């Protein structure tokens, strides 16, 4: 059993780097975080900020999640992120990813006690 | 027999214990295990003694030039019968490629070589090619920092080889002149190539003229990947007469993000109606529009079209095209996979698709409708599809705005013993804690089923 909070950390947190170091980052990271197990995850965003700063977003700007729920939150500042996106030649089990580094606001859903991110909704 | 460790940082004590297995196992793979030049001494010596080894993989480790040297020395041995060698993403630069010619000369057993994601550069490539100048079958050199200058040495290799079956030079800046030189080499070759990949290589419409000849002259060719090049309709139009050649029996054609419109699609439809060997096609990431979808659907209803997989993600399709797909889906008995992700089909569009696939006698096994602007309103239809479909085995709903009420609906059908879906894909779909435990239950209840996220 992986809780939503822990799954969020596995799938979306990379506090140990400040940005993607190479164009091969996503290939490495999608593999190591188990996002290429059973299927290639089509798109995935990793956040290069401390866990603490990502958790603080839960008490920042309240917005609607894409699915219409009200417990989503947008970070006040932009954050260092990496967008990983399947290329057109990616085909399980030989997944392949384009790496795009950016600085964007993140949007997460928060839930539980403590009130922590449980879902990556978007970047803007 | 097989030692295989992935994404795992090994302690020194553990490394010492692994050494005898490297010394004698048939397959050794240590991928992304934090290996560096220090431990490469140990590896080379161990490989020196292994008379069983047929596959070595050391990808995603900072071996560097010195590390690769220590490893490759280990392979030159009258006992070494390595068939497969991978040093993908090992920080190998041109300065480390000096030993490649000698090493390739020592290993007549070597059949497959992967050196992708190393900055060999043109100078490194030249050295490698000195080795390849005359039984390698498969060569992969993606993201090797190559320019057009690398293509004359490769063209020479191609002219001489009789054994090469796979060439992958994707993600290199070889451009128009580079590809032209490659095609001349291949044109004058006796090799029977099965796989050719030139994805993101800077191809132009002009290269399609060179490729036209290759496709017709390589009767053995099965897989051609030209994705992510500025080919244009003018390019594809020059390529098609080659694809229509009776000698061409291509099985897989990748033309994603090739700057194609409806016009090029129209030329391509000629191939689809005439060539029964063609099983897999991607036209993803081209602006084809509803017009394009219509032409494709018409070809898929022609008897000569035996296509089994169509990838058309991000093609600018709307709900207006879905009736055509529905008609095709009720009549076509060959197409098993249809990828429609990242088209703004909406609830209305996917609804039309659901009715088609419900019908008895339909065959489609895999449907992608992720990132199609779907809402919880579509899950009535989707849940109904999960009970009704005779053929559906994998359904991808990823990257849609679904939540608790929609997923709860899908769960209703997935619980039923009548539902035989093998994979439901729900990446980046937010459902709450309450729903998750229900979801976990169904999962435990049905081992034949995977819910992926």
């Amino acid at each position: 059993k992986e809780t939503a909070a822990a799954k969020f950390e596995r799938q979306h947190m990379d506090s140990s780097t400040s940005a993607a170091s190479s164009s091969n980052y996503c290939n490495q990271m999608m593999k190591s975080r188990n996002l290429t197990k059973d299927r290639c995850k089509p798109v995935n965003t990793f956040v290069h900020e401390s866990l603490a700063d990502v958790q603080a977003v839960c008490s920042q700007k309240n917005v609607a999640c894409k699915n219409g729920q009200t417990n989503c939150y947008q970070s006040y500042s932009t954050m260092s992120i990496t967008d990983c996106r399947e290329t057109g030649s990616s085909k399980y089990p030989n997944c392949a990813y384009k790496t795009t580094q950016a600085n964007k606001h993140i949007i997460v859903a928060c839930e539980g006690n403590p009130y922590v991110p449980v879902h990556f909704d978007a970047s803007v | 027999m097989k030692l295989d460790i992935q994404c795992e940082q090994l302690s020194d004590a553990r490394w010492t214990e692994l050494l005898p297995l490297i010394q004698q196992y048939e397959v050794v793979r240590l991928d992304d295990c934090g290996l560096t030049e220090v431990r490469c001494k140990d590896i080379g010596s161990a490989l020196q003694a292994n008379a069983s080894l047929t596959e070595l993989s050391l990808r995603t480790n900072e071996l560097g030039d010195g590390g690769v040297l220590l490893v490759l020395q280990g392979l030159q041995s009258p006992t070494c019968k390595i068939q497969k060698l991978s040093l993908q993403n090992c920080c190998l630069t041109e300065a480390g490629c000096g030993v490649l010619p000698g090493v390739l000369r020592s290993l007549p057993t070597l059949r497959e070589l992967h050196l992708s994601d190393n900055p060999l550069g043109d100078a490194g490539l030249r050295l490698l090619c000195e080795g390849l100048l005359d039984r390698l079958e498969k060569l992969q050199l993606e993201y090797c920092s190559l320019t057009a200058a690398s293509c004359e040495p490769l063209a020479a290799v191609l002219r001489a080889t009789r054994d090469l079956k796979e060439l992958v030079v994707s993600n290199n800046d070889i451009g128009e002149a580079g590809v032209q030189a490659l095609c001349r080499g291949l044109a004058e070759s006796a090799c029977q190539l099965e796989t050719l990949k030139l994805e993101n290589c800077g191809l132009t419409a002009a290269n399609c003229k060179d490729l036209c000849g290759i496709v017709a002259s390589q009767a053995s060719l099965k897989d051609l990947d030209l994705g992510s090049n500025r080919l244009g309709d003018a390019g594809l139009a020059e390529l098609c007469p080659g694809l229509l050649s009776p000698s061409s029996q291509l099985r897989t054609l990748w033309l994603w993000e090739c700057d194609l419109t409806v016009s090029g699609c129209r030329e391509l439809c000629r191939v689809l109606q005439a060539k029964e060997a063609l099983k897999e096609l991607s036209l993803a990431g081209n602006s084809l529009g509803d017009e394009g979808a219509q032409l494709l659907c018409e070809s898929l209803l022609q008897p000569g079209c035996q296509l089994e997989s169509l990838w058309v993600k991000s093609c600018g399709f709307t709900a207006a095209c879905c009736q055509h797909f529905s008609s095709m889906l009720t009549q076509n008995k060959h197409l098993l996979e249809l990828q429609l992700s990242s088209n703004p089909l909406g609830d209305a569009g996917v609804h039309v698709l659901c009715q088609a696939l419900g019908q008895p006698g339909t065959v489609l096994r895999v449907l992608w409708v992720g990132d199609c602007e779907l809402t919880n309103s579509s899950c009535g239809g989707l849940a109904s599809l999960l009970l009704a479909s005779p053929s559906l085995r994998e359904l991808d709903l990823s990257n849609n705005g679904l939540g608790d009420p929609g997923v709860l609906q899908l769960l209703g059908s997935l619980e039923q013993p009548a539902c035989s879906l093998e994979q439901l894909v729900l990446y980046d779909i937010y459902w709450t804690e309450a729903v998750d435990e229900r979801l976990r239950a169904v999962e435990e209840s049905k081992p034949g089923l995977r819910i992926i996220s």
